[PDB]
């Protein structure tokens, strides 16, 4: 069924500054949350090219603490420059770089993030022809490259649909949907309506990871805002294997003497409560 | 590290569950041998547990209070916290618990800190 | 490094003195690439310094903002902070000074700081 | 004349938190103190045992940043048992092993803190066999052992002429006194009682190095609790060319969001009003 | 049954010239040998004091290439002094450093190497009082301390016999025997007199680890003055499921183009032959 | 490393056993990029295989011959040899074999080795 | 005068095998040899992307061992693809990359190896355009390109007068020649003609490095096959100072037992009886 | 290194010109402390140099005979060649000198080298 782990975006206020890399590391193996996700830009030494001692080390830290790396979060800086759009074979090599990173880190899934043109979070004209010029790589490698389904966007909305089209088409295994737990938030922006944990059905066999996104857990790990445990179960009954990856983004993660670990495991004892 | 003395990381259930553990960071200026450590006794949600249930792992090895006594060669920096491994026999319950672990060197600290089975 | 966005370390002037520097890090969770850095205006003690008189030192290499304006390989990290160097011949004058330094990137801080001669 | 520096020891609060050794060295550069005093259980890695990678990685800290290595503080731990004393043997071991590491490291004066059997801070009763048998060995090297004279002791007192009888006695050139700035303190213990400017001057033949201790710096830049103009006068005018080692002990050091070196910054700015 | 490895011994002539410790751990995995003895004299960087990161880095390097740590070589030193003999206690911490180490790197046996005084390899006066003052720290962590059996020693003769009464009289389970298989060499020293297979019999149950010595490799993977196959189905017979380790000690080792990997994968070629 | 091409270390079968791999060091005094690499023929006991059965791994990363050919950012350092993964399904029998292999770059070695099941 | 130093070219059969960097800076050391040229995809670890504790590395071995980078040498790689040629834009951001490399090690002259088109070695057709796009930023850095004038060109060919007019049309002094001795060699190609010393006089403006190359040096410390005595007096009585840098290219580098360093010390023995 | 006990490298004049040093590989397939090392006489063109003028420097720490006699806590690797370096008011004269430097542990070499004043 469902595993479980964390996105490093939570250590974000942090990281490297009271918690190294393998900090977080001990904090997700504390939980018992095997799952990592990792940002390129954030936790990967010397990046875009990592020597090769890094990339030992990073896999003794793996080994150590019984992590799995599951997810490689990366952007698709189309927009990088500011005089002019990055060419298509420019954006294809930074994709690729990309996945030879993040397979020779033992990650499975990739975020890629693309660049928005409009505010419907609508990618950038080309970036089928971006996404298809990196696919045989992605094939080759074993990975799955998965755009972030994030609010205000809708299960059910065009962009989703456009992704599912291009899947479709293209017959592909290696490009999916990332989905962010904030489409089904129900407690609290004019283009949001909340999803029922149902409309998620339909989507699954494209779902390769998920971001276990909260935004408030209490003292009785109880999550307050987001139907965790209609959600859960959906994925859980419709044979959902990936991951649920904890990602906190809450303003208070910069505030003097905030614990977010805390949080997490907060999030987690949730998590393990549901998913068992 | 952390500016506390009890670190939040690393604390979590020893596995048969034989205990628990937790990371104490030096609060002091200066590293200082193994024999100069006096340590003291934990309380945990104010069950106390005594200094012989307590093992300290410096350097990646393992010492007990006696080893430590006798022991002027091995060097506690400040800056590689200890861990502390404690008999307890089931480990910790998941939740909130209240630790307050109090030790000194010669020439007590709280935290609450979450558990996940 | 400090949780402020201007470092304190790295304060100083350069040397004749042709002007001085600071640091400042990235005040974002991931790094970005020279081309997304808008560099704005400094001010020291009220006093308005724009662009052109300040380059930028990453990765050991020095840039001015036409060359990172094209520069979307060199990649600036969050945990390396950036070395602002400001042409202003004499420097800075011996004791206090504010500096307000803003600056963005695509996809104002405040500090009080000491100058010794 | 007498040149400054820094002792890292104000940034205990600081180092390994937010200020790494390269940040305390670009610290000391920005305020072009170059004297700098280390503590050898703190600020060398791997102690006392470190590599020769990181002997090299000191030694371009060093040349990077024009820092001189001044004084390298460490304790004659006798007391380190709890059952027993050490052997003159162990003690002298210790003391060669700490002699050949400030040696290596390119330091010229050894603070030397003996451990104390009285409250009037007399040393062990074989603190003169244990600094005799490690003698030799300072001398060969060019080093000088240097205990501190702190408060609440008196440069009249009795600890500061037995160690002046030991220097006369063994004609010694590699054992001297490290003063202490506090014993000049005029502005809040029973056995304290300020000594004046002049009391240094039948010293100066033995002061190897001075910490200049400093208790609240104002923002006009000057020292309120000791007569800096007089003391440096003093120094300066009876041939002292040692460093003085700016050294912060105040408790607000570990106060949120205390900046120590703003603080040693005005120190020196006061010390190069009156160095020049 | 015995499992299989290589003693990094065979690569003196090579380790620091043109093989790494890396080099030394892919050479093993190409044979499958997996079992490493390595001598902590030589293998070990900054010894006796590595730091974390070389730690790491070996925990990297057995997971990288599947090696079990078997045997870590050691000597107690007890002549390393000219002037003296080495106290009780010296040995003692000397021996209890080498089996923190020893455990440090997942190492579960220890080959102890005793200094003689004799000519008949008899071990110094006080060896019983160093293995005891050792025996708790070495039964707490899980470390057995063996020491090797050699020509022209017999495992007939008054030495074997003297560390089996040890044994019995004590009743330790951390305390044993290494057989080199040099004592059953038939074809080429006047104390030296072969030993039958079954020899090997009545010591079984002490054996830990044995050094699988060989002398010359024929092209058709046989060795040619060692009964191999009698000796190997002898151990495998009466349960000895420990580890054989490949250890070459010809002079050709140090030979202009001499491939000593060629060699132990044509031993290892024949103890897979033998022991499937 | 060694001074022969192909390196004695790493020449082993690749697990099913889908063929097998050896390592080439550059024989050349400065380090190439990927495009300037022009691989050959291998052949193993005189059976020839062709250039469309090995792939290059270099600095931890596979690239067949069609990637490297217009790889000219990637960089193959003198002092890391390059490993060469040939298919052959079954992989190399037990035993000696004469490895024959040549490659050339822009701007062919023998090796008896033993192979172990 | 002109100074002296070493091409770790001259290492080539010993770097990595037998000798690492240090062991080149401090057999430079040796023979007081202080100017070093080094090859950019030989001797710089990570290349082209040098981690900053490599750099710090690079800074403590030649602050060590008195090291002056004097020469980068790199390639112009425009043949580096086989299916097309690299257009200007890319050789551009290739030497621009060599060149803060270059800078950022503290070496002031760059060796540009520029690819070939004819067998008179002329340079590409677009060779201009790729130096004028570099001149900007190597003038800023204070860096002097300089392609290598070797054997058969000729001091008076039309290769040195093409980049002679270069020099004068654009009026750079970021562009000049690296001048191989072997355009003086007279003891053994059908297009060479030695040159004589005189020769060397009309472009020694314009020279910035010499590579002192040998072929052969005697017993008596003397090369018995380059006018190497009119030479270096042509050199130093006409203003030259850079640095004249030893290279060995003899075959016999690669052959089994050969000191190459031997051979540098005899060069520089010469060097030393030359320049003084 | 080198394959010869006498490495080439570090052979050179100490400075006023003290005498000059050479460096020494362990000859030994395991490490010595310095308390095991019996060190000799060199013999530089047939000139004896004695065994008190010559000073070890291991680890980058300098020790004498009288020194090393006693010190079993300092390790010498086989992979970090120790610098010995010899009393000899003027150094070596420039050219070549047939060193012969013998030594032993507990449980003779020859080379041609060239000076360069």
């Amino acid at each position: 069924g469902p595993k479980r782990g964390v996105a490093l975006y939570s250590y974000s206020a942090e990281f490297g500054l009271t918690k190294t890399l393998e900090d977080c590391f001990e904090d997700l193996h504390d939980m018992g949350a095997h799952g990592i996700e990792i940002l390129a830009n954030t936790h990967i030494e010397n990046y875009p090219y990592p020597t090769d001692e890094w990339v030992e080390k990073w896999w003794r830290l793996c080994d150590k603490y019984e992590i799995v790396p599951v997810e490689y979060g990366n952007w698709i800086d189309s927009h990088v420059l500011g005089d002019r759009d990055l060419t298509t074979e420019e954006s294809v090599e930074m994709l690729k770089r990309d996945i030879r990173l993040a397979h020779r880190l033992g990650f499975t899934v990739m975020r890629t993030k693309m660049p928005v043109i409009n505010d419907l979070l609508e990618p950038v004209e080309n970036w089928k022809e971006i996404i298809k010029g990196a696919l045989p790589l992605a094939e080759e490698l074993g990975i799955k490259m998965c755009p972030e389904i994030h609010t205000p966007s809708n299960l059910k909305g065009k962009l989703v649909n456009d992704f599912v089209e291009f899947i479709k088409e293209t017959g592909t295994k290696n490009f999916g949907l990332n989905i962010d737990f904030s489409v089904f938030r129900t407690s609290f922006d004019p283009n949001y309506t909340p999803n029922k944990p149902e409309d998620i059905i339909p989507l699954l066999p494209y779902v390769y990871c998920c971001h276990a996104k909260f935004i408030h857990m209490s003292d009785d790990f109880k999550e307050t805002t987001i139907p965790y445990e209609e959600v859960v179960k959906t994925m859980e009954d419709n044979g959902y294997e990936g991951y649920l990856l904890s990602e906190y983004e809450g303003a208070d993660k910069y505030d003097e003497g905030y614990e977010v670990g805390q949080t997490l495991r907060k999030h987690h004892i949730l998590l393990k409560n549901l998913l068992g | 590290m952390e500016k506390q003395v009890i670190q939040s990381v690393g604390f979590r259930n020893i596995k048969e569950i034989t205990g628990f553990q937790f990371k104490v960071k030096l609060p002091y200026y200066r590293g200082v041998f193994l024999s100069q450590i006096r340590p003291g006794t934990l309380f945990v949600d104010g069950q106390k547990i005594e200094k012989d249930q307590i093992t300290w792992t410096i350097n990646g090895e393992e010492y007990t209070n006696q080893e430590m006594r006798g022991d002027f060669k091995t060097h506690w920096a400040t800056t590689k916290p200890a861990v502390l491994k404690v008999k307890m026999p089931g480990g910790l319950a998941q939740g909130y618990h209240d630790l307050k672990y109090g030790f000194c060197f010669t020439s007590v600290n709280e935290r609450r800190l979450l558990i996940v089975k």
